[PDB]
């Protein structure tokens, strides 16, 4: 039990599924010691936190609320019940290229919206897309994730191998958001083969591999797939297609003739939601405690129920 | 090649 949660059984820091008590919705929860953790990790942490707190996308995991205690951090998350794409991909082989598309089309809105909010991930990786109950992209994991200016080649050369950007395994100070698109094309060629286009018995040969960006294309795929792959996989950065030029590439709509994929508007805050709040009011809060701890964006626990409320 | 799981790196310059 904390706060207004009944921990249940560990799901995966220890990540513990939980019942809200005053909503009955079921939440993840993320418990972790702080007091282990040396300088740079609790500034990387807070540096997390403040970035989940900055997005709110339908196919980015959903932070609810955030519990501090001296020794102990807890991130309440939305919880995603189908689970790893990664494992799905174990389990099924592959997507067919259908399938492959409707999970595609929420990956590349999802991370073109962390970039319109000056986000970029830089761990995207099969692992970190989960599904929720609809089999809809949620995307996790945070945990390397800086935000950036144009103005401003980043400095730090974090992945995981073979999703990473060549510059990256290069000495490379680069553009930040460059270096997820090349993520998301290892990704693309994940769904559609149900295999890694970069990988050897060991990482000097993955590094070859990726810094060659030599990949096989399979002859079961498609043209405009691999057409498309052309756009993210391409060694120098700076013609690495942009997220909203790849959009609008004919893969990307295969039957949506009549509604191409386009940026993410994020939709105007609702704080004064009569239903929400009377609810909340006859749980005993008051109106001027939701309102300050929405317009504060505090993710305290009234802003918690408020957002478990819609959900 | 096969899909699995790889450690995160925080520098793969190394």
């Amino acid at each position: 039990h904390i706060g207004n949660y009944r921990l249940l059984k560990t799901i995966g820091a220890k990540v513990k599924l939980a019942r809200h008590i005053l909503t009955g919705k079921e939440v993840a929860v993320k418990i972790i010691d702080k007091t282990q953790l040396n300088s740079s990790s609790l500034q990387k942490l807070f540096r997390e936190v403040r970035i989940m707190k900055v997005l709110n996308h339908p196919n980015i995991v959903k932070l609810f609320e955030v519990i501090e205690t001296e020794k102990t951090l807890y991130l309440v998350m939305e919880y995603a019940s189908g689970g790893e794409v990664f494992d799905y991909l174990v389990a099924h082989g592959w997507m067919k290229e259908k399938e492959a598309r409707a999970k595609f089309r929420q990956i590349v809105s999802a991370v073109q919206y962390c970039h319109q909010k000056f986000i970029v991930h830089r761990d995207l990786k099969a692992e970190n897309l989960l599904l929720d109950a609809d089999m809809n992209i949620k995307i996790a994991d945070f945990g390397f994730s800086n935000e950036f200016t144009f103005g401003n080649k980043l400095d730090t050369f974090c992945g995981s191998p073979p999703y990473a950007a060549p510059e990256l395994f290069q000495g490379k100070k680069y553009d930040g958001p460059e270096v997820d698109v090349w993520s998301l094309g290892v990704i693309l060629y994940t769904l559609v083969s149900g295999s890694l286009p970069f990988d050897g018995q060991n990482l000097k040969e993955l590094r070859e591999r990726v810094l060659r960006g030599k990949y096989r294309i399979p002859f079961y795929m498609s043209t405009d797939c691999e057409n498309l792959l052309k756009k993210f996989l391409i060694l120098n950065p700076s013609k690495r297609g942009t997220l909203e030029q790849i959009m609008k590439d004919r893969w990307m709509n295969v039957g949506h003739e009549d509604d191409e994929l386009k940026p993410y508007v994020e939709p105007l805050p609702d704080y004064k939601d009569p239903r929400r709040t009377e609810l909340m009011v006859s749980m005993g809060y008051t109106r001027e405690e939701i309102q300050d701890s929405l317009v504060g964006q505090r993710y305290n626990e009234v802003m918690a129920t408020y957002l478990l409320l819609g959900y | 090649f096969p899909l699995k799981r790889h450690d995160k790196v925080d520098d793969l310059s190394k």
